């Protein structure tokens, strides 16, 4: 995803 | 009808981030009435007023002086300085963009950042110990099908907040002559980073993130974080976060 700190 | 039990005691209820709310509690164990606190995470720094079911209708900055049977003994500060809930929509980023945070005032400051071509990062004010929260990492909240679908030029600064939630400053609001309520997003990324990003209850804000620090911080020292972006979805990230992960695993190699 384009975006921070995501749960994956 | 005073009296010695619970009914005329105070209660205390904890956010896992370490800021709470204070008071009275009604009838239905409600934080509603004109004395109730939002107390920050340093259990002196508090807004204090006028809540209902704990969400903050007109909250004054005041110092939590000290406690006595429990109960909170509040100074409030000079300025006429008040607060509200105003959780940011898709489209609006605050009601107040300009007015700062009282507790992130008191310990970080933006400037250049010591990090080459990166623009201004974060700085702490003062001395800290570890696990402190630092700043706050607000955003308008807009949906990750919305973030992965556009260029990563307009992604400089999203920040996932949950599987359905990204929190962005989008331009013109990350200068701070035109937002500086909140300035968790002028944290730079590091591999080798200082700080986290951690989830946090804010009574203004809403839920949201912060920056909090891993370990003791000196005065003028730069706040960083780990971007985190996928390594392997190559790694979906910016060219500077790709050539600075291959540097990264070299030195570890
Ligand atoms: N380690 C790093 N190397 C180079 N640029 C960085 C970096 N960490 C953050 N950045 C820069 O900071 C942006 C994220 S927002 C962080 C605050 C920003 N430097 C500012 O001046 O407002 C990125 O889009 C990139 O321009």
């Amino acid at each position: 995803s384009k975006s921070k700190d995501r749960k994956y | 009808g005073y009296k010695d039990n619970i009914r005329h005691g105070v209660c205390w209820i904890y956010y896992p981030d370490g800021g709470s709310l204070v008071g009275e509690v009604n009838e239905d164990g409600e934080m509603t009435g004109e004395k109730i606190a939002y107390v920050y995470p340093d259990e002196r720094t508090a807004l204090y007023g006028k809540f209902i079911d704990g969400e903050m209708i007109e909250g004054k900055l005041a110092t939590l002086m000290s406690t006595e049977e429990g109960r909170p003994h509040f100074e409030l500060m000079p300025g006429n300085s008040v607060y509200h809930f105003d959780k940011s929509t898709s489209s609006c980023i605050s009601t107040n963009a300009l007015l700062p945070d009282p507790y992130e005032s008191e310990r970080v400051y933006v400037a250049e950042s010591l990090i080459s071509s990166a623009g201004e990062g974060l700085f702490s004010k003062v001395a800290v110990g570890p696990n402190t929260v630092m700043s706050f990492a607000n955003g308008v909240r807009i949906t990750h099908q919305e973030v992965d679908s556009r260029d990563w030029a307009l992604n400089g600064n999203t920040l996932s907040l949950d599987e359905e939630t990204v929190i962005d400053v989008p331009e013109p609001y990350n200068h701070v002559s035109k937002y500086c309520a909140s300035l968790g997003h002028k944290a730079n990324h590091s591999f080798t980073p200082n700080c986290i990003y951690d989830m946090f209850v804010h009574p203004r804000f809403g839920p949201i993130k912060c920056i909090r620090t891993l370990r003791a911080v000196e005065a003028d020292e730069e706040l960083t974080v780990a971007y985190g972006y996928d390594h392997s979805p190559g790694p979906e990230a910016p060219e500077w976060y790709q050539v600075e992960l291959k540097a990264f695993q070299a030195t570890q190699q």
